[PDB]
């Protein structure tokens, strides 16, 4: 039960460390999210000006 | 005439679809990110959590 509970905290990190990853990933998609929202933004308005 | 008076028409009605459009995305662009501020607040909780349970 040692040793599985050292593999299953491993692993429990490991996860940890991925979805984190996913997450910072899915946070520079939001910022470039963003900087797209910003740039229609402008051009769209610069069109109805 | 006629032609003209189509096309008038076609192109306002193709804008306003365009404005509801973005107002729509942009919508639920800031539902999602306030579900995901909602789980990282919860995941920021979980990792204090394992952070105890490394003493655990």
């Amino acid at each position: 039960v040692e040793k599985d509970l050292n593999e299953l905290q491993t692993l429990i990190e490991a996860h940890f460390e991925n979805r984190k990853k996913e997450e910072e990933e899915l946070i520079s998609l939001k910022d470039r999210i963003e900087k797209r929202r910003a740039e229609r933004a402008e051009q769209q308005r610069i069109r109805n000006e | 005439s006629d032609k003209l008076k189509e096309a008038e028409t076609r192109a306002e009605f193709a804008e306003r679809s365009v404005t509801k459009l973005e107002k729509s995305i942009d919508d639920l662009e800031d539902e999602l990110y306030a579900q995901k501020l909602k789980y990282k607040a919860i995941s920021e909780e979980l990792d204090h959590a394992l952070n105890d349970m490394t003493s655990i």
